[PDB]
Formats: structure tokens, C-alpha cells, sequence
């Protein structure tokens, strides 16, 4: 399970990418349509 | 309005103490100004003129 896709309920993925970049350092990407 | 913190245990505890000390309630101030103005004035004019 080296890759996961997480569907967010209340947050915006583009917002969480910046926050999680520091914690991960690992790749983080956001799909806005879904 | 959240902080995401990553650090070892000691730095973590110190940072949590600092956050707890800075995350407190502020008091409020009601400020009232009072402007007072008073003016008084008095004048008199009196004269006689002659012409032809």
C-alpha cells in the first residue's frame, strides 16, 4: 500500500497540499475535480 | 484555525507550553469622549451723522 487516494469531506485538497508538504518531508498531489 | 506541528518530544513539549501561554483571552475597553463647547458674544453700536 505505497499509494493511497483520500476523498475529503469538508476540506479543500489544494489547501492541505501546502500543509502536508512539510509533514511528509514522499509525494502529495491534489485532484480538484473530485 | 489550526497549527500542524512536527518535532521530537522535548521541542514538542516546549512548543506546546508556549502555545498554551500565548493562546489566552483578551479583555475589552469601552472608550467614551466628551467634547464641550461654549461661546458668548455681545456688541453695541451708536452714532449720529449730519448731512446736507
Amino acid at each position: 500500500g505505497n499509494n493511497r487516494v483520500v476523498y475529503l469531506k469538508y476540506a479543500k485538497a489544494e489547501d492541505l497540499v501546502e500543509v502536508l508538504k512539510g509533514v511528509s518531508e514522499v509525494m502529495i498531489a491534489a485532484h480538484a475535480d473530485t | 484555525n489550526s497549527l500542524v506541528l512536527t518535532a521530537p518530544q522535548d521541542i514538542m513539549n516546549a512548543m506546546l507550553e508556549v502555545i498554551g501561554q500565548l493562546d489566552i483571552r483578551r479583555a475589552q475597553v469601552l472608550i467614551e469622549a466628551l467634547i464641550v463647547e461654549m461661546a458668548e458674544g455681545d456688541g453695541i453700536n451708536l452714532g449720529v451723522q449730519w448731512g446736507s
